[PDB]
RNA sequence: CACGGACCAAGGAGUCUAACGUCUAUGCGAGUGUUUGGGUGUAAAACCCAUACGCGUAAUGAAAGUGAACGUAGGUUGGGG
RNA sequence: GUCGAAUUUGGGUAUAGGGGCGAAAGACUAAUCGAACCAUCUAGUAGCUGGUUCCUGCCGAAGUUUCCCUCAGGAUAGCAGAAGCUCGUAUCAGUUUUAUGAGGUAAAGCGAAUGAUUAGAGGUUCCGGGGUCGAAAUGACCUUGACCUAUUCUCAAACUUU
RNA sequence: AGAACUGGCGAUGCGGGAUGAACCGAACGUAGAGUUAAGGUGCCGGAAUACACGCUCAUCAGACACCACAAAAGGUGUUAG
RNA sequence: GUGAUUUCUGCCCAGUGCUCUGAAUGUCAAAGUGAAGAAAUUCAACCAAGCGCGGGUAAACGGCGGGAGUAACUAUGACU
RNA sequence: UUGACAUUGUGAAGAGACAUAGUUUC
RNA sequence: GAAGACAUUGUCAGGUGGGGAGUUUGGCUGGGGCGGCACAUCUGUUAAACGAUAACGCAGAUGUCCUAAGGGGGGCUCAUGGAGAACAGAAAUCUCCAGUAGAACAAAAGGGUAAAAGCCCCCUUGAUUUUGAUUUUCAGUGUGAAUACAAACCAUGAAAGUGUGGCCUAUCGAUCCUUUAGUCCCUCGGAAUUUGAGGCUAGAGGUGCCAGAAAAGUUACCACAGGGAUAACUGGCUUGUGGCAGUCAAGCGUUCAUAGCGACAUUGCUUUUUGAUUCUUCGAUGUCGGCUCUUCCUAUCAUACCGAAGCAGAAUUCGGUAA
């Protein structure tokens, strides 16, 4: 018979992520030579809702 | 499909035969082509013959042993004793097998 | 059935071509071999795809098998086979059959 | 209905056949509860000891 | 009270080919088959031809192999002429 | 039916055939879906259905045998035609007669064998059971059984002398 | 529904059985004359409303093989024993 | 998989599946090893996963008996 | 999925043989 | 930075793999299916006195069993019964008489058999070797089984003889391939030796759908070629079954066969029961019931006129002419 549900999703057509609202992807820093001989600091200036 | 009695037969015809049928429609004309070129070979090859000095040679196997028959050209020890290089012979008309 | 172990009747033997004594056996089988012509050509016919080759029987309905003896003349050696009717019990073992007497115990 | 699914068509709706799936099932068997080592309602206490 | 067929024209179905059995006609006959080819031509014709080859003249064995007259190529009985 | 939302809807865009897509009906995928459409392999195969084109002359069937994944089909034999060929009073015959065999059906039989079946009569027990006399009896007397003798009515595809 | 022997129908018209595959008669070139078969001869319809002895009267008579149905049982109807 | 809430959700791991820190001297491929042979070859040992053995698991698939008696009328049967 | 061979090299300790020198193998 | 000769990848090998592919999933048959085997056979009968002969006809049987239950020779006579003998009885073992087989011979049945073909004993391997001919089945193929000889070698018996499995009529198997026995024979094609392999002759391993494929289901989502050679519905033959009506008259009915009834038997009719058949229709003749509406039959429920009664009256029952 026919492809079932579950392994048609691998081929990601109808099935991707929507993706259009996202703030963009959560990340730590670079780990730099700021940040693992010293400190460096910041400052957080929005906190704020992802799709 | 089978009956009578009758001899049995091999008819190898379960392909595509027909896509391979060649009758040779064009006997008569290859034939006079074929005159064409000797006509036309001859004239061109000036006084020289249409074909080589071949050897006798004896038949391969015991059935034809029997027979001598034309041979491809002479080998290179028997033009040697003929007097001359086979270099030389080849261009008075004769072959030379160096096999 | 039963039969003897032994047992005097004729062997083709040139030198024999009498009748002699012969040591009674039943035939077996006799391994294999690959390298039969038979085995060969099976097994190359096997070879990469397409399955079974060759048609495997299945609709037995026998349930007994003819048996062999091997008949060996003690003189001139050689054997002769000899084959018995269908039968379900062979022994070549002894026991004759005795007389006329009661049922043990 | 069949065509579609491992678990599709019956006169009733049922599996028909154990739900715990093996890992080494292939694509388009693996339905249900895949590798399962156990099965059924959790009872008592759960926590890694 | 089974099926096709409202009507009319025109088209519309055992063919050709490879290899064969029986029969028959013809050529030649222990032979036979010119047409792969060559020669030649009034040019796909008609005419001519060397070497091979095919079938036949020998059979029988798995094979190695062997291989057809005792005799008026036999005796007996019927045989047309 | 529902009508402010799992709402309706345009354009753009993605997913393509053993593939998609499916709030799941085997639904939908351009009047096509339990596998779309186009061309080609392809004049696919068909033990099955249909049709198969002028006239007259002569001869003229089978539906049976055997084998077959055989039972709407084949092969085999038979029946049929054609061609003739070797001969010719000759040899021939879906017939009779005469002589000599074989046969167990129809009839018949059952006071003949096997097997069935109605009725009595006469026998026979140290011995099948009852009952009277009994201390019993291998005792006597009735009794009913079977068995026996000579009879009697009736039967047979798998009975029979004839 | 299934066998035996023969004869048929199928493959076959013709005369008869009104009608009808298989019954009766008889098998087929185109025709003239004659005679018949099976079957008929009141009229339809070719052919004696012929001859002869009986029997039969039915307010649901009867009427020709295959064949298109009738039984036990009854009658002081009538007939002959 | 089941199908709001409420309430409940029992017993069965022998079977079929799934699964495991399990055991091990049973089975078990190719290569590699040994032995015989002039070699082709033959034989043997060792031997992976798997299987077999052992354990878990039902909101996995699913399952959740039959006969005989027994109370001061009968009936019924808590009981055997 | 599991094994073998190839990609595949370098030290060290411990086993394994000509049968308690180091070439070799785990 | 992590990782490290491990992963990875490449080639073979084992496991797993309806996720997927391709395929298959007997026949006869009073439709098909379930069943049975009439599918390979045997006896008796059907079978119509030669032979042949059908049905899912009748009563049975076969896929085996036997080192003797085969082969030869001698001796003996069986089933049964009567009359006899301590314990001993219906039945133990002894003897005599009668005894045509009333027994026994693996088995189904039928044939056969008495100094045997049965029972007891003695000696045995002819149940062997070679390759032809013949009878049944038949195509005058095969297979099975069997018959009579030829050529060996044996057995038994004093011998003539007899013996080529089982007294006769059933008890079984192609080609390919494997395996074994045979002769020490042929071939491996450049020549040899040796392994190996290949031939020739005869056996075994089996096809029971038995002249001999290698084979699970489901489809109501379904498809095609056909079939009236074939079921489901009308219609046709049949009429067991269903329904209806008689004849005889033993009984019922206080008495009394027949007012009204009517056993044991027995003759029929009907075709709105159900079967049985399978002739028509499967390139289609629209199922069940109801609604509507016509007409017809009579085996008459009512209504008209009657006859009978176990008809006093009233009521009822039986019968006739009547649709
Ligand atoms: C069953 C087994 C095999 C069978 C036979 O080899 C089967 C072969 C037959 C044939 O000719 N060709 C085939 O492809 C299959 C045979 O003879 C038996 C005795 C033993
Ligand atoms: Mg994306
Ligand atoms: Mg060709
Ligand atoms: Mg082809
Ligand atoms: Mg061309
Ligand atoms: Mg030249
Ligand atoms: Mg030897
Ligand atoms: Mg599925
Ligand atoms: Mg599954
Ligand atoms: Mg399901
Ligand atoms: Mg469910
Ligand atoms: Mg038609
Ligand atoms: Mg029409
Ligand atoms: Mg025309
Ligand atoms: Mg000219
Ligand atoms: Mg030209
Ligand atoms: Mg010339
Ligand atoms: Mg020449
Ligand atoms: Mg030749
Ligand atoms: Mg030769
Ligand atoms: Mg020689
Ligand atoms: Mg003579
Ligand atoms: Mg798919
Ligand atoms: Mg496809
Ligand atoms: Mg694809
Ligand atoms: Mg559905
Ligand atoms: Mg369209
Ligand atoms: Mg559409
Ligand atoms: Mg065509
Ligand atoms: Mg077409
Ligand atoms: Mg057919
Ligand atoms: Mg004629
Ligand atoms: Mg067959
Ligand atoms: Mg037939
Ligand atoms: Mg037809
Ligand atoms: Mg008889
Ligand atoms: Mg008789
Ligand atoms: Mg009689
Ligand atoms: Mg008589
Ligand atoms: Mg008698
Ligand atoms: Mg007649
Ligand atoms: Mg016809
Ligand atoms: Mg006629
Ligand atoms: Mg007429
Ligand atoms: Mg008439
Ligand atoms: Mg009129
Ligand atoms: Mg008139
Ligand atoms: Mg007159
Ligand atoms: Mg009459
Ligand atoms: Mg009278
Ligand atoms: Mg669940
Ligand atoms: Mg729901
Ligand atoms: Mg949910
Ligand atoms: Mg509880
Ligand atoms: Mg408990
Ligand atoms: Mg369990
Ligand atoms: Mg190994
Ligand atoms: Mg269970
Ligand atoms: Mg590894
Ligand atoms: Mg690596
Ligand atoms: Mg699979
Ligand atoms: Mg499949
Ligand atoms: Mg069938
Ligand atoms: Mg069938
Ligand atoms: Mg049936
Ligand atoms: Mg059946
Ligand atoms: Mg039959
Ligand atoms: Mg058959
Ligand atoms: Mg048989
Ligand atoms: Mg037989
Ligand atoms: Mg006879
Ligand atoms: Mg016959
Ligand atoms: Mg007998
Ligand atoms: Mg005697
Ligand atoms: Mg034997
Ligand atoms: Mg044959
Ligand atoms: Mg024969
Ligand atoms: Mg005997
Ligand atoms: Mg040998
Ligand atoms: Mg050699
Ligand atoms: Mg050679
Ligand atoms: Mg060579
Ligand atoms: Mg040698
Ligand atoms: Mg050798
Ligand atoms: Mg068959
Ligand atoms: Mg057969
Ligand atoms: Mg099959
Ligand atoms: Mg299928
Ligand atoms: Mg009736
Ligand atoms: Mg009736
Ligand atoms: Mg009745
Ligand atoms: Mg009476
Ligand atoms: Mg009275
Ligand atoms: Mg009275
Ligand atoms: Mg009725
Ligand atoms: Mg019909
Ligand atoms: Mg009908
Ligand atoms: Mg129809
Ligand atoms: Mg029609
Ligand atoms: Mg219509
Ligand atoms: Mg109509
Ligand atoms: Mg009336
Ligand atoms: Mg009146
Ligand atoms: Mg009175
Ligand atoms: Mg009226
Ligand atoms: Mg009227
Ligand atoms: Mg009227």
């Amino acid at each position: 018979g026919r492809v079932i549900r579950n392994q048609r999703k691998g081929a990601g057509s109808i099935f991707t992520s929507h993706t259009r609202l996202r703030q963009g992807a959560a990340k730590l820093r670079t780990l730099d030579y700021a940040e693992r001989h010293g400190y460096i600091r910041g400052i957080v200036k929005q906190i704020v809702h992802d799709s | 499909a089978i009956s009578k009695n009758l001899p049995i037969l091999k008819n190898h015809f379960r392909k595509h035969w027909q896509e391979r049928v060649k009758v040779h429609f064009d006997q008569a004309g290859k034939k006079v082509s074929r005159r064409n070129a000797r006509a036309t070979r001859a004239a061109k090859i000036a006084p020289r013959p249409l074909d080589l000095l071949r050897p006798v040679v004896r038949a391969p196997t015991v059935k034809y042993n029997r027979k001598v028959r034309a041979g491809r050209g002479f080998t290179l020890a028997e033009v040697k004793a003929a007097g001359l290089t086979a270099a030389y012979a080849r261009t008075i008309g004769i072959a030379v097998d160096h096999r | 059935v039963n039969v003897p172990k032994t047992r005097k009747t004729y062997c083709k033997g040139k030198t024999c071509r009498k009748h002699t004594q012969h040591k009674v056996t039943q035939y077996k089988a006799g391994k294999a071999s690959l390298f039969a012509q038979g085995k060969r050509r099976y097994d190359r016919k096997q070879s990469g795809f397409g399955g079974q080759t060759k048609p495997v029987f299945h609709k037995k309905a026998k349930t007994t098998k003819k048996v062999v003896l091997r008949l060996e003349c003690v003189k001139c050696k050689t054997r002769a086979q000899l084959t018995l009717k269908r039968c379900k019990h062979f022994e070549l073992g002894g026991e004759k059959k005795q007389k006329g007497q009661a049922l043990q115990f | 209905n069949p065509v579609d699914h491992p678990h599709g068509g019956g006169n009733h709706q049922h599996i028909g056949k154990a739900s715990t799936i093996s890992r080494g099932a292939v694509s388009g068997q693996k339905a249900g509860l895949i590798a399962a080592r156990r099965t059924g309602l959790l009872r008592g206490s759960q926590k890694t000891q």
